[PDB]
This record gives C-alpha cells, structure tokens and sequence, in this order.
C-alpha cells in the first residue's frame, strides 16, 4: 500500500489554507516593499498564462533576509 | 486597533510618547506590548492600567541631540 | 599593503602614490590636443542633473593666468586648492619678473609642490591630475599633463579621463601633426569625445570645451558656449552621415 | 591568506598543472573582480588567453533587448534603441531585469501588448541605484 | 505626480462610490490603496476620521 | 593626519562616513526661484520642553546671505561663525560693495577652510547658501568634503532622495515667482511626520531686497491654506 | 578600527565618543531639575553626601558664573569644575570686552562652542559634564539653557539632567502641558515635587540645594536651609 | 603500501622525424607490426596451452575452500602462524591463512578477503586501488631528457656533476668518507623556474623525482612539512633514490626574515628541520635536494652555509646563442617557416626568458591559426615579431 497524505508523516505544519488568520491589509507593517511579495503572489494569482505570451519569466524563489521585524 | 481600540482604551493613552523612540522595538515586541498593556484591576483599559506596562519597557538607546 | 603616506614597498614601490594616480583615471574626463594657431581642451561634464543652473560658468576648465588654462581630473577638494595655488604662483612670477610666466616653469612649480606633498610629512598626496594649455614667447603654444606623482609631461595630444586609454588610442589613430589646425583640432576633439562617451549624439551641455588662440600680440582663451559647441556637433554629424552613406 | 582554502587553491593549482598537461579537457574561468591584480597567480592555465569582457554599449544593449524581447509580445511600435540608450551603462543582466520588469508592469494591466510607458517604467529598474547622495566628488 | 492629500481623497471617494454602487471587492481594493497612500500624512485629523 | 585624510585607493572612506552622517533627518529644502531663494527646514524639537525661538536653524551670515544646514548642528554653529567672519573680512578688505551675490560664490569658495582643512575630524554638516545682490538669485550647497554645487532645488535630509524627486516632479521650474515657498513647504511636508506649525517649520527667504528669516506669523500664514 | 576609540565618524555614520560621554554624564549618581516660571527660573539638584566627615558647606554642584547667571553641573566633578571655571572666565572676558553683562544664551553658546572644539580634533577628549545655566534676561524674562558635551546648547521652560533625567523630563512635560503659569511659589514647588517623585525620599531639607533667579530680585540666590525647609513645609501642606 | 607501478607503456617515444614522412611511416609500421606479433604471441601461447592438467590444481583444493561469499578487510598485524587482520566495521580476526597466502604481497594495512561463516582469510587484493592520503610520487622519473633544453651547457654540466657524484663514482667520496647529501641551491630570474625544473629533468633521467612547491607556511601544529618529505625521501630511498625539488619554498617557506620570535613557527620548525635533513650526519640515502629560487637575497643563513648545503648554482638569462637554441627547440615542432626567420627575433631582444619564449611560440601559432591559416604562413616571418611584442611584459602607471 501507499499513503496519500504526506504532510503528517513528520508533522512540520500542515495545510494552513482555508483559514483567515491575518488576511492582508490588516497587517501593521503596511508594505516594507510588499510589491515584490505581490509580484511573488502573481504566480499563485493565476497569471501563469500571462507569464507566457507576454514573454516574462516569473520569479520562482523569494528569499527574505530580514530580522523578525 | 486590532484589539478594538486596545479593548476600549481611554483617550489619554496616545502612542505619541511610547513610539517616538528610536529603540528598535520590533513588530513582535509591538504586538507583545499591545497584548501586555492589559493590567486591568478594574473595568476598562485606562492610563493607570497602562503605566504599569507603559513605564515598563523604558527606552534605553537615546542621545540624538548630538546628531541634531 | 598601505600605511602612512611616506613609506615604500618591499619591492621598492610607492604603492600609495600609484593607487592615487590609478584612481585619477576613475572619474572625470579631460583631453588636450595641441595644434598650430590654437590649442584646445575638451572636458566631459559628469553630472548633468537638470536641477543645476550652471552659473559658475566653468567646472573642469579653469582660467589660471592670462596666457594659460588648466583642467583638473581628480577630487574637487584638492582641485580647488591646487588651482588657487597655481594662480598664486603664476601671479607671483608676474609680480617678480613683470612678464607672463612660461608654461613649463608654472608646471614645474606645481609638480614640485605635489612632489613635496608626496615626499615629506604625514600628508596625503594630492589626488588630482590636471592638463595645461598655454602660450609663451619661447615655445609658443604648449600642452602639459601632470599626475599626482609630480612627474609632469610635455604632451601634444592626450587624455586624462576614465577611458583615457581609448581616447588616446583614438587620438593616435587620427592625429596628424603640422597639417592640424584649430578647426580640425575641434573636429578631432569632438570625435574622440563622442568615442569615449558611450551615448552617441552628445549634447552640447554634457561637453565643455575651451580653445586658446593667439590674436594680434594677445592671448585669448575663449570657452566655447552652447551654440558654437552644438554647431560643431552638427558639422561633425554631417561628416559622419556623409562618411557612412558614401560606402 | 595561507588558510585551509589557500592550501586547497595550491592543490587545485597542482592538479590543473598535471591533468591539463597529461587531454580533451579545458577549463574556462570567470573574474568579476574588476582586475586580475587581486588574483594574480601561476601563468600556465591562464597564459593561454586573458580575454576581457567590455560592458555592453548602447548598440550592444539594443541587441540584448531584441534577443530578450523576441520571445515576448509587446506593442507594434517601440524605439528599443532609445530605450537601451536611456539606460546609463549597465549590463546584460540589467537588460534581463528591464525585460522582466516590463513584463510584470504589463502583467498588472493584463494586456498582450507591453506599451512604451510600461517599458519606460521598466527602464526605471535601472534607477533605484543612481548614486544615492550627490557625492560628485570624482 | 507625487501629491498625497488629493490621492487619498480621490481613492476614498472611489471607494465610496463603489460602495454606493455596491462594488464591494473593488471598494476594498481601492480602500487598501487609500490606506497605502494615507500613511504619508501623519496627523490629518479630519482625513484620518474619514478613512476610519 | 591633522587635515582631511583617510583616503584609500580610489576612495575617501572618512568623507563617505561623514556623508552618511550628514544624511541626518532634517530635510532643509532649498529652492532657487526667479525673484529669490527660499531655504526652508524642519524644527521637530523633542517634546515641548525645548524652545523654538531660542535656537534657530536658519542663520543670516550677512545682509542678504542666509544659511540652512543638515545633521551635526554643533559643527554647523562653528561653520556659520566662520562663514560670518570670512564674509565680514571680505567686506572689510573690499570695502562697501554690499557683497552678497558677488560674494555668495566667493563665500562658497572660501568654504575651503570648511573641509579642505578638515581639522582631523571633518565637519558633518552640509549647508545651503542663498544670495541675491547681483540682480539674480543664487543657491549653493557645500558638503562635508566637496565645494559649491550651485543648486536650483535640493534637499539634504533623511528623505532627501524623495524630496529631490518631489522637487523635480513638482517642476521647480524657472518662471516660478518668489512664492515658490509654498512648493518648498510641500516638499517638507513629504519629509515631515506631523501637523507642521509655525514653530515646527523655520524658513528664510532671500530676495533682491535682502534676506529675512520669516517670523512664525508669516510661517503660519503660509502654512494656512496648504 | 578605532571608530569607537577616537573622535572619528563611524562607518554607520555616527559619532560614538560623544555618545559615550553623554552616558558619562549619567555616571556619577546625581540628578538635577531646571524649571522656568512666569517670572523666575529655579534649579534644584540632590546633594549626595556620603558620611559627614565631608564639608556640606562645599560639596555643592551649583555656582555663580557672574552676578546674574548660575549653573548646575551634572557628571564627573573634575570636568564640571573645569567647565565652571571656563564659564566664569568667559563671562568676565565678555564683560571686559563688552560693557553690558553677558546674556545667558550667549554664555551657553560659547561653552557649547568650546565643547564642540573638544569633540573636534583628536588630541583632547570631550568633558563628561552637562551644565544647565539659568539667569534673568531683560526683554526675555527668565532664561534656562543646557550645554552638553557635544555642543548642542538648548533647553527651556522645564529641563532636567542626570541619571533619572527621562522620568523628570516626562513629569515636567506633563506639568507644562497643564496650561497654568507658575508664580514664585509654584515654580519652586513644581521642581521640588518633580525631583521628589523621581527619587522618593521625601527630601529632608538637607539633601538638595536649590538656586533661584527672579526678575524683581536678580542674582543667583543659593537658598539656605531655612528657605528650602519653608518651601518644603509649604509644599507638603 | 606502494612500491612500484607496471611500466608497460610509452612505446618507443623516439620517432626520429616527428613529422609526416616515409621514414616515420616505416617506423610506425614496424611499431604496429610488433604490437600484433606480441598479441599474436601471447594469444597463441595462452590458448595453445602446454598441457591440460586437471583444473589447473585451482578449483580442486583452494577455490572451493575460499568459498563463494567473501568480504574485504584490511590486514593489521602478522604473527608466526596466524594473521591479525582488521576487517570491516572494526572487526579483528586472528586466523591463519593457508590458501592463496602470498606472504610478500599480503603486508600490514592491505585489503584481504574473508570467506564468511567461519571467517578465515583466504586471499588478498594486491591492487586495492586506494593509496590516496599523500600522493607525491605520481609524477616520478619524468620522461623529459637533456635534449628538451639547450644553450645551458655550463649549468647542465654543473648540475650533472653535483648529481653524478653519487650513482656514478660512488666509491670516490666513499673512500673520502663524507657521503655528502649537499643538494644544489639554484638561483635564477623570476622569468624562469620550471627550467630550474627542466634542468632538473637531466637528473630525473635517473631514478625518481618529488616536488614540493608552494606548500604552506606550515601553520600546522604538528608542523611535519619538511618532516613528511623526510619520510617521503626515506620512501625514495626504498625506491630508486629520488630528488626533492622544492622550488619557491626554499625562498618563502625558508625565508631569511629578520624577525626572530613570533614568526609563524616556520622559522622555528621548517628551517631547523630542513637543516636536519640536509645534514648527512642524521639521514642517509642518495637523495639530493634541489633548492631552486628566484630570490637569492632571502637565503636563510642556515641555507646560505655551503658546509651543509653546498653546490650553489646560478641560473643566468639566456644569451644570443641560447635564445637561438630555445627558439629552435620550441619552433621545431611547428615548422615556423621555410625562410627560417631566426635571428631577427632575438638579435635585439634582451631579458627574454624560457617561459616568454614558450609563450611567444605558442601565440605565434595561435595568431596564424586565427585567420592567417597558410600551413607555413608567409606572415609568420613578421607575425612572430608581432606576437613577440604582445605587450604584457610589464605595466605600472607612469611614474616616469
Ligand atoms: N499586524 C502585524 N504586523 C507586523 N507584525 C505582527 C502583526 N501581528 C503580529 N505580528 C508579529 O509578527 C511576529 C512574527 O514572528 P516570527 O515568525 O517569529 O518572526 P520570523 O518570521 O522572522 O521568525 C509574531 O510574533 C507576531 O507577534
Ligand atoms: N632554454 C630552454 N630550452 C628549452 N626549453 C625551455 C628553456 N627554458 C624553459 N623551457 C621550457 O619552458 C617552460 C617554462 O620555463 P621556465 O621559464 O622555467 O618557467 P617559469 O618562468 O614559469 O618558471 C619549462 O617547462 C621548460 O620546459
């Protein structure tokens, strides 16, 4: 047999989706930049079809090298 | 404002003084300070309730006057 | 390895002075070309932010004496004091001898002061190299280039800027002594400045040029204003268009 | 610095001497360290050539836009040559940054034709570096 | 341009007319942009009340 | 050693640190209009214990030369005292030229004791100079190490980058009348955090009639209807 | 390195030596409060006397620079005395060069210029003592100023220096925000209650030394034990 | 763990013309014929077996007792009858091998087989293909000969005499009773150094050769820099007596620095140990340590002394005839031109070293191969001078 679930094999958090904890604009940090982050969410926000045709190469990995600020 | 006006905070509490600081106080500390401004041996959130957590966490790094 | 200015190297080199002179190549761009009946300087205006007014009327080109003018290519802090000292030396010679100071003597005095600055004491070398164009009774039109090492040289077509190697190569390729005139010198200077500045069709604002000419028993140092510079640019553009299309 | 890595550099130098002299294998290096004076080492393995990379010119940058913008869709009319010339100096990586900035700028508008205004907004990616303070000390 | 008071008023008015026309998601998007623009003015006592 | 120093290969590291220090946090915008020059700065005193009519950010060096500055105010006091002495010496040597704008370039040039003789530690203040005794106005900036720049509109604060961007986008322009002080206040507003008032904002104006540090009455009048 | 060792600009764009000297003022264990009033300006500082073998007659931190200007010193006592001597010399030299008495603001400016020269160069070091000087000035009323080891001379109405200077400044900010002018009873009481709330010992009328300059009565009155005791009795009533 | 390697390669490098001709062709045919006749011979002999004698007495007695399953482990210690072997996962066995016991080839610290079950060693893996801890003998006895270098006759004679005091006429100073391992201290311009290597290949025609270049300023706490070379020279004595070529570390690793204490511990360790090994009263062997440097000034006074390190030799710059010879050697392989433009490129040249000669000869072919491809390019007469300038000699601001 093969187990379909994979997240609970070593825990390490699970599906945090479908749950509004902190929506978006309710953050106190406003932007810092948050435009590269919205650029990061462009791929989840569909737009992968717009990644082609328009000829862009959307970013894949986003590293935030900041303190707990 | 998340905890709705700090759970009915008083008027005489404004953040003009405890925020013009230049003492880091990362947003995690800001959330902790918001959740630690909660000494309420009475009905509502007030100024004397604050001063316990308002004078606590005093701001060490200082001396901008030489630079200005 | 570097230390207090007055040092040497295990090999025996003045690496602080060499580093300063190489840094002179970084930033700034001036070139001087000597021709008959007129010797001119061409300078690259580095910052062309629209928020300036251009009221000093000269940034790179400096009038240092009635019969000479210079152009610095180093840090402006040392450049200002060096220009002031150079004018003071020239006017002191004029007071002492009642005669315009020969260009070679002035350049030797300036390079002597720079050699003194790099020689004794815990003082930084003057991180600035400047050209000089001028006229005298003995040698006529002359051009000199002095480096922060204090070792000046008597040149006739040279550049001291960032792409100084490319500019001097372009000069060497298209330099012809004797046949050269003031107008041909202007054309060559504009061409080499267009070569060393990546953006083609250089604006008259980004280029400042000054020509020294010998009138009737009197030296005239005219800085070419915007209209004349852009007319030279237009003539150069016509020449380039004809040369490119005639192939 | 005569550290453990330096001993590795010496043994790397020892290796490349033997195998390259004992072969259907060449080594090509890179040096974005401006000058070779900071890393001058044994000539064999580098005395063959010392080819240098000139920063792309305005026409060279033009070509890099064309290579990078051939895959992409945009408006019918665009003065790519002036777009590249507007960028002061820069490099092909900056050209790649401008091209991906134009795509993202047109991505927010959701249209198939990247306009010149969005492209000039992509030229602003060459900005945000500038010289910050007007040092201008030269 | 780089005006700030006018932009906040325009965005707030745009949010208001979306709400009047019951355009809730666009009103939320305009309101979020109104906040992002409104961070510049520190003490606009009338304007801050309008945003709230 | 005892002068402006610490210059490694191709760099002026000490000067660069001085320029990082003068980044400061006081915008102190300056605008060169057709009629004159406006130097406006921000006086954001810590708490209300401090006073605003006691210390000033704008200092009239002479009859029509006004001065505004940036970080390291104690250095700025010595610098403005030296500038006043130098201008007075020039006026005494060349007696009675009413030297302001034929001196503004000269006084900016004689701002070489300002940095070219640094004094072990270079000055950490960048200052804007205005003068209008030539039939035309003048706006000059001297930085901790450089020299005159002859600006038309600039800022030298924490948000000097966006302040200069606002100045150019708002079109500092050339036909603007003397009342470009409104645009200067707006530029300060971008780099200001609070409800700016007459004592919170100090501005001096230098027109062809002379230089004058605007009193809180006129500062509040201009701040009204903004 | 040596960025934090000598008076040189830090790579981050700061000056750490004066930043350390300002904390040196905090070192020493003392506090002072200066309050400007409707017509007078009063300064009070605690008199920390360890053991009675000392002479309480001369352990003071407040002095007369001239006939109308009085200072209070906070920080190391040696630098404090040196700056007091320098201020007295400056006041005398000003009175000699200019006939009228030196304004308190000008004296503070000169002391701050001297301190700025000290933070300049590298041979010397800044003096770790913060001086608060007060005095009556015609066409200006009472005037209070503070000169710091950096050279920034300012301060007015209510200003404090010392270890617990922040709490005193906060309480005085609360008091001045309460819009009511202080006469020559309320200013002294306000200063006394400020320093008492800062350090709650009830202030037996021997551990503080208050200096007062009024308008109708000029000169820097170093109020005696009887005067401070009377003010304390009136306040605690 | 390593003694020798099978040298069954390098099939007669003496191809006399080295260029495509009939004489070279016939030599290659004789070479290729001799290869097949050998492959003939061994194949004919291996299959035309002399006799069919059972299972070659292999499968009958030992191969079965060796067994099918086996595991490989190192052999640790030897006792009279049994053997102390340290097999895998830290297992140690005291078992007497008696099947496929080649006592000479077993040796301590070598891989041996274990027949599983009743774990008894039954064989040894003589190859073992893993003596990789410190490898310096991989380049042993380089094939370069005297003929590769020319125009250095005085130095070649000097180095040969210094190294043919042993091997040749060893009884000369054996009766003199000194047995001096003095070595040779080589000078030379920085434009050379691998000539200090190429003149060393003259002695490398006999016995093996070891190289220690760059090494380190032995910061290692154990030191052992010059001391493992002493072990390797001892290994060299076990092999044919090799030479140790330590060019550029007799100068840097052994520097005549004025500092006495706090000097990176090399002066304490490296210089002292170098003298100890260079002294014949401590270590024997025909090992000759060739010390070559480009900085004669940094000679340490211990290294200065000819009493322990004798035979100082100076390498000068090549002369006009030497420049002609080295250019002829380097351009012999390439057939520069039919006009033989030889003297024009060296007659005026000065301060040109062996590395520069090799570089310009290589660049001459590269420039011709760039676009001037004409076999023996007629441009090579002047393009050889075109790439002999090549700039790149020295460059430093102006200062003059
Ligand atoms: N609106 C908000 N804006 C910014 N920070 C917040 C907000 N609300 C909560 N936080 C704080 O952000 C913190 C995130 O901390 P953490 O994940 O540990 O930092 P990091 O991701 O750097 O490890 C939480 O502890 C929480 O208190
Ligand atoms: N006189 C010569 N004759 C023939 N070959 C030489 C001569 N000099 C040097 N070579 C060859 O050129 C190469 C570089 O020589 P050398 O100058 O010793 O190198 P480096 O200058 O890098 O130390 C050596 O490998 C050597 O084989």
């Amino acid at each position: 047999d093969v187990l379909p679930p994979e997240a609970d094999s070593s825990i390490m958090m699970l599906t945090s989706d479908q749950k509004p904890d902190v929506m978006y604009a309710d953050i106190g940090g406003m932007d810092i930049q948050k435009q590269e982050v919205r650029e990061a969410v462009e791929l989840p926000l569909t737009h992968f079809e717009l990644y082609k045709q328009i000829g862009i190469d959307p970013p894949r990995g986003v590293l935030m090298y900041g303190p707990p600020g | 404002s998340k905890m709705n006006l700090s759970e009915e905070v008083d008027l005489e509490d404004y953040v003009a003084r405890p925020d013009k600081i230049s003492g880091a106080d990362i947003n995690s500390i800001c959330q902790e300070s918001g959740m630690l401004a909660v000494r309420e041996n009475r009905y509502i959130v007030l100024a004397k309730d604050f001063e316990k957590a308002y004078k606590t966490v005093i701001k060490k790094d200082e001396q901008e006057h030489e630079f200005y | 390895y570097d230390s207090r200015t007055t040092i040497f190297s295990p090999e025996g080199r003045l690496y602080q002075v060499e580093y300063a002179m190489e840094a002179i190549g970084h930033a700034g761009t001036c070139l001087g070309i000597l021709a008959n009946d007129g010797v001119l300087l061409a300078a690259e205006r580095r910052n062309i932010h629209k928020l300036l007014d251009e009221v000093f009327f000269s940034e790179k080109i400096y009038k240092l004496n009635e019969d000479m003018a210079c152009s610095v290519a180093g840090i402006t802090s040392d450049a200002n004091v060096l220009t002031n000292e150079l004018r003071l030396i020239a006017q002191r010679y004029l007071l002492q001898y009642q005669e315009p100071i020969p260009c070679e003597q002035l350049v030797t005095a300036l390079c002597d002061i720079k050699q003194a600055y790099t020689q004794f004491g815990g003082k930084r070398p003057f991180g600035v190299s400047l050209l000089y164009i001028g006229w005298d009774k003995h040698y006529g039109f002359q051009l000199y280039q002095s480096d922060p090492s204090g070792n000046y040289g008597g040149w006739k077509a040279t550049c001291i800027g960032n792409n100084s190697a490319a500019a001097v190569s372009m000069l060497k390729q298209d330099y012809k002594e004797g046949e050269m005139t003031l107008k041909s010198a202007l054309a060559l200077a504009i061409k080499v400045l267009n070569k060393t500045m990546d953006v083609s069709k250089l604006s008259a604002e980004k280029v400042e040029i000054a020509t020294l000419t010998r009138e009737n028993g009197k030296t005239v140092i005219r800085v070419l204003k915007q209209k004349e510079v852009e007319q030279l640019i237009k003539k150069h553009e016509e020449e380039e268009a004809k040369a490119e299309r005639e192939k | 610095r005569l550290e453990g890595g330096s001993g590795g550099d010496s043994e790397v130098q020892r290796t490349m001497l033997e195998l390259l002299n004992q072969k259907n294998i060449k080594v090509i290096m890179a040096t974005n360290r401006i000058d070779i004076l900071d890393s001058a080492l044994l000539r064999p393995g580098r005395i063959d050539r010392k080819i240098e990379f000139p920063p792309p010119n305005e026409e060279a940058r033009l070509d890099i836009l064309k290579i990078h913008s051939r895959k992409m869709n945009l408006t019918r009319g665009i003065n790519l040559r002036k777009i590249a010339e507007l960028m002061p100096g820069a490099s092909g990586a900056e050209v790649k940054g401008v091209c991906t900035e134009a795509g993202m700028y047109a991505l927010r508008e959701r249209r198939v034709h990247v306009t010149q205004e969005d492209f000039e907004m992509a030229v602003a990616k060459v900005m945000q570096k500038d010289s910050e303070k007007n040092m201008s000390i030269k | 341009m780089d005006d700030k008071a006018l932009l906040v008023e325009v965005q707030l008015l745009e949010s208001k007319t979306y709400h009047a026309l019951s355009n809730l998601p666009k009103a939320r998007a305009a309101l979020t942009s109104a906040r992002t623009t409104a961070n510049a003015i520190y003490c606009p006592p009338k304007l801050q009340a309008t945003l709230d | 050693f005892s002068l402006t120093t610490f210059s490694p290969s191709g760099k002026l590291v000490q000067i660069e640190y001085a320029l990082a220090a003068v980044a400061g946090g006081a915008p102190s915008v300056g605008i060169k209009a057709a009629n004159g020059v406006v130097l406006a700065t921000e006086k954001k005193q810590k708490s209300i214990l401090y006073d605003e009519r006691s210390v000033h950010k704008v200092e009239p060096i002479t009859k029509h030369i006004g001065l505004v500055y940036s970080g390291m105010g104690p250095d700025y006091r010595v610098l403005v005292h030296r500038a006043r002495k130098l201008a007075q010496q020039y006026y005494l040597v060349y007696q009675e030229p009413i030297p302001t704008a034929q001196l503004v370039q000269r006084v900016a040039s004689v701002m070489q004791e300002y940095t070219q003789s640094g004094g072990v530690r270079p000055f950490g203040v960048s200052l804007l100079i205005c003068g209008w005794n030539e039939g035309r106005p003048y706006l000059f900036q001297s930085d901790p190490s450089g020299a005159y720049f002859a600006w038309k509109a600039t800022a030298m604060g924490k948000n000097y980058v966006n302040g200069k961007t606002f100045l150019e986008k708002r079109y500092n322009e050339d036909l603007e009348l003397e009342d470009a002080i409104h645009t200067a206040i707006l530029t300060l507003k971008e780099s200001f955090e609070g409800q700016m008032t007459e004592d919170n904002i100090e501005v001096g104006i230098c027109n062809e009639a002379g230089f004058r540090r605007l009193t809180p009455t006129e500062v509040k009048d201009y701040l009204a209807a903004i | 390195g040596f960025d934090r060792h000598i008076t040189i600009f830090s790579p981050e764009g700061r000056l750490y030596q004066v930043e350390y000297a300002f904390k040196a003022i905090n070192q020493g264990g003392l506090t002072s409060v200066a309050v400007r009033g409707k017509d007078c300006a009063v300064i009070v500082t605690q008199k920390k006397v360890p053991d009675k073998l000392l002479d309480s007659s001369t352990v003071t931190h407040l002095f007369k620079i001239t006939e109308n200007i009085g200072c209070v010193m906070t920080g190391m006592t040696a630098d404090s005395r040196s700056q007091v001597q320098r201020a007295r010399y400056e006041a005398a030299n000003w009175k000699y060069k200019y006939g009228y008495e030196i304004p308190v603001d000008m004296l503070c400016k000169r002391i701050a210029d001297i301190s700025q020269v000290y933070t300049q160069n590298a041979e010397m070091r800044p003096l770790g003592c913060c001086m608060i000087l007060i005095g009556i000035d015609e066409e200006q009323g009472p005037q209070v100023y503070k000169c710091d080891p950096a050279g920034y001379y300012c301060g007015f109405k209510a200003t404090a220096a010392g270890v617990k200077q922040t709490e005193s400044t906060s309480f005085l900010e609360k008091k001045v925000k309460k819009k009511f002018d202080w006469t020559f009873e309320q200013t002294v009481e306000t200063a006394i209650t400020c320093l008492s709330t800062v350090l709650s010992i009830d202030f037996k009328p021997s551990e503080i030394e208050v200096g007062v300059v009024t308008v109708e009565n000029p000169k820097f009155r170093i109020l005696t034990e009887a005067e401070i005791d009377a003010h304390l009795v009136a306040l605690a009533e | 763990k390593k003694t020798k390697g099978p040298d069954a390669a390098s099939k007669l490098p003496l191809v006399t013309p080295h260029t495509q001709c009939r004489l070279k062709l016939l030599k290659l045919e004789r070479i290729k014929d001799y290869l097949l006749m050998e492959e003939e011979f061994i194949r004919n002999q291996e299959q035309m077996k002399p006799l069919e004698e059972k299972q070659e007495e292999e499968r009958s007695k030992v191969d079965d007792l060796r067994g099918t399953p086996m595991s490989v482990g190192t052999l640790e210690e030897i006792i009279d009858d049994h053997a102390i072997v340290s097999t895998s996962v830290g297992s140690e066995h005291y078992v007497s091998i008696l099947s496929f016991v080649d006592k000479d080839l077993l040796e301590p610290g070598c891989s041996v087989l274990l027949n599983h079950k009743v774990h008894a060693v039954i064989g040894v893996l003589m190859d073992d293909t893993d003596p990789l801890v410190t490898v310096m003998k991989v380049e042993k006895a380089p094939q370069e000969t005297y003929a590769d270098i020319g125009g250095l006759d005085n130095q070649i004679q000097e180095i040969k005499e210094s190294v043919e005091l042993p091997l040749t006429h060893p009884e000369y100073y054996e009766e003199m009773g000194i047995k001096p391992p003095k070595g040779v201290i080589l000078y030379g311009p920085p434009g050379t150094g691998k000539t200090l290597l190429a003149k060393a290949v003259a002695n490398q025609t006999s016995a093996t050769f070891l190289r220690v270049v760059g090494s380190e300023l032995i910061q290692k706490y154990l030191g052992d820099g010059p001391k493992l070379v002493r072990e390797l020279f001892r290994v060299a004595e076990e092999h044919a007596p090799s030479i140790v070529f330590i060019d550029e570390i007799d100068a840097i690793g052994t520097k005549r620095y004025d500092s006495n204490s706090g000097g990176e511990r090399e002066i304490q360790r490296t210089m002292l140990e170098l003298l100890n090994q260079l002294d014949g009263f401590d270590s024997r062997g025909d090992v000759k340590v060739i010390m070559a440097t480009n900085r004669i000034e940094t000679l340490d006074p211990a290294l200065i002394r000819p009493g322990r390190i004798d035979r100082k030799i100076e390498f000068p710059l090549p002369d006009e005839k030497t420049k002609k010879r080295i250019f002829q050697i380097h351009t012999s392989r390439m057939t520069l031109a039919d006009d033989v433009t030889l003297d024009d490129l060296i007659m005026a040249k000065d301060d040109l070293s062996g590395a520069d000669i090799k570089a310009i000869c290589t660049e001459a072919g590269l420039m011709a191969l760039r676009e001037r491809r004409m076999k023996v390019t007629n441009e090579d007469f002047k393009k050889s001078k075109e790439n002999v300038l090549y700039k790149k000699q020295e460059g430093t601001p102006e200062g003059l």
